[PDB]
């Protein structure tokens, strides 16, 4: 441990604060996630590490190092220049191109779908929790509440994922989590990607839940079955018709929206995956664009 | 849906490394399968205690199983040893882990919460944080999927067995938690239904039915000697309406394989 200068801070996330560092004998540039030392080895940490050696892929972020010591326990992972959710702000006026929304999705996509291929699910996928570089990638980041499903998870009573991104099913009180409720989330970050504002900014939990209602139309047994037996549906839910998506994502071309209502299926059985995604005539002429990065 | 065969073959790569050694035992100078047998027991009750999941009692004990197989342990210890495994397991699989405060309090106060922890930190160290490990459990769950339609007699039949097979040492080393729980899985399905292990899994799995034979017999016979085994906590589990009562169930005298 005596190797690393910290550097600088660069935000606090789930398991703690987390350091920019440099290796003083190798030169190369981390970022540290540090951990005070007693109720043990926190839930989070032990989860993030397990999953983490597990899933190397270039679109997922290094877990680089483990330090074991007496009292403080260090992760080190890669360095990556800011979030999604910074260079989506400093965009504001300008916008982020479309070949740069596509090339981003994708990209997501095959983490998302090495994640899910390896039995993980992440679980609080949103644009801070995104990673970029100034040569275009972009990986997932914070495993904190990640969970391994070669059992499937039972879902937590007060939940922990973000509002704003959270699937409907979860809402709706169903048992068990789902692959699909990852690909919910990109699918609301792809639009916000593209509207420059977000898809649904809910207050409350029934607030994000109506908002959810207002844009695809409340959910029947047509669509979705078996929705009024779930624990949190109520039979005095309003109606509401869903709506042209061509007014909800306006600069999306018919494939782009082809895949965004896809994405965002009610029922989680029949959501796209992220493998079949990956697949969609959305992707047939992805490059690999550059982001400009402010500061 | 699209990542369950990929998930299969991923998990049948992975118990292969997160395998422990077959006849560590005999490397133990103080302990013996008997003493292990013990504590895996008093792990089962400690899980119902807890109402923790199955799939927990699952990974403690092969984190219990790995870490002994590369540290000496005096008898004395074994417990710290079985207690640090659950926390842990406990921590990765359950959705709001036990406190240690309480673990501490379930080995009868043996071992102090400082102890339990630098113990922890041992576990861990030992395992290298690989604590993904893939189960008996995992594998059944996923075999389940398979049931032409699904029954809750046969699944609580075949959990019951692969928990069994947790208990003793010898001869369940022998073989992968992938082949325990086609054993598992089809001793269960002949018992309720009658069947046998599908030809859609035989194709999935490789594993012939054939090939099942040699960890099948072990099996059958811990079912028919399980009213008589000296412990008792997975049959007291099991004969439970929430489990079915499947531990109730007469054995079929012979598998005719
Ligand atoms: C998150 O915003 C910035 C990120 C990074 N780089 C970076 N690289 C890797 C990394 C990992 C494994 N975990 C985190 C993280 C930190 C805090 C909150 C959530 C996640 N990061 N952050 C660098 C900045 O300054 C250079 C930023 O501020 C713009």
């Amino acid at each position: 441990m005596e190797n690393f200068q910290k550097v600088e801070k660069i935000g606090e996330g789930t398991y703690g604060v987390v350091y920019k560092a440099r290796n003083k004998l190798t030169g190369e540039v981390v970022a540290l996630k540090k951990i005070r030392l007693t109720e043990g080895v926190p839930s989070t940490a032990i989860r993030e590490i397990s999953l983490l050696k597990e899933l190397n892929h270039p679109n997922i972020v290094k877990l680089l190092d483990v330090i074991h010591t007496e009292n403080k326990l260090y992760l080190v992972f890669e360095f990556l220049h800011q979030d999604l959710k910074k260079f989506m702000d400093a965009s504001a006026l300008t916008g982020i191109p479309l070949p740069l929304i596509k090339s981003y999705l994708f990209q997501l996509l095959q983490g998302l779908a090495f994640c899910h291929s390896h039995r993980v699910l992440h679980r609080d996928l949103k644009p801070q929790n995104l990673l970029i570089n100034t040569e275009g990638a972009i990986k997932l980041a914070d495993f904190g509440l990640a969970r391994a499903f070669g059992v499937p998870v039972r879902t937590y009573t007060h939940e922990v994922v973000t509002l704003w991104y959270r699937a409907p099913e979860i809402l709706l009180g169903c048992k068990y989590y789902s692959t699909a409720v990852d690909i919910w989330s990109l699918g609301c970050i792809f639009a916000e990607m593209v509207t420059r504002r977000a898809l649904f900014p809910g207050d409350s939990e029934i607030d994000q839940l109506f908002r959810i209602f207002r844009t695809l139309g409340t959910p029947d047994e047509v669509v979705w079955p078996g929705v009024t037996s779930m624990p949190d549906y109520k039979p005095s839910f309003p109606k509401w018709a869903r709506q042209d998506f061509s007014k909800v994502v306006p600069p999306l071309d018919e494939d782009g929206r082809s895949l965004l209502s896809q994405m965002l299926h009610y029922d989680p059985n029949k959501r796209i995956s992220a493998k079949a995604a990956l697949a969609h005539p959305f992707f047939q002429d992805v490059t690999k664009p550059v982001p400009h990065l402010r500061l | 849906p699209d990542y369950h065969e990929d998930i299969h073959t991923y998990l049948r790569e992975m118990e292969v490394k997160c395998k422990p050694k077959v006849g560590y035992m005999k490397k133990q100078p103080d302990i013996t399968n008997s003493m292990r047998a013990i504590l895996v027991d008093w792990l089962v009750e400690v899980g119902e205690e807890y109402k923790l999941q199955n799939e927990t009692l699952h990974l403690a004990v092969n984190y219990i199983d790995r870490f002994l197989s590369s540290m000496s342990v005096l008898r004395g210890k074994l417990q710290l040893v079985g207690t640090a495994a659950m926390l842990l397991a406990s921590k990765f699989e359950e959705i709001y882990p036990p406190e240690v405060a309480e673990f501490v309090y379930i080995t009868d106060d043996t071992y102090t919460k400082k102890q339990v922890l630098r113990m922890e930190h041992l576990v861990l160290k030992v395992l290298t944080f690989d604590l993904a490990a893939p189960t008996v459990n995992q594998f059944l769950t996923q075999y389940f999927l398979h049931q032409q339609p699904a029954n809750c007699k046969v699944e609580s039949l075949a959990m019951f067995l692969g928990e069994l097979s947790l208990i003793d040492a010898d001869p369940y080393l022998k073989y992968l938690p992938s082949v325990i729980a086609g054993a598992a899985f089809h001793l269960a399905l002949y018992t309720v239904t009658g069947q046998s292990w599908p030809e859609s899994l035989i194709r999935k799995t490789g594993y012939t039915l054939e090939s099942l034979k040699p960890c099948l017999m072990d099996l059958h016979q811990t079912y028919l000697k399980a009213p008589q085994h000296a412990q008792q906590s997975i049959r007291e589990k099991y004969k439970n309406s929430k489990y079915h009562g499947v531990s109730l169930l007469n054995p079929p005298e012979t598998l005719n394989l």
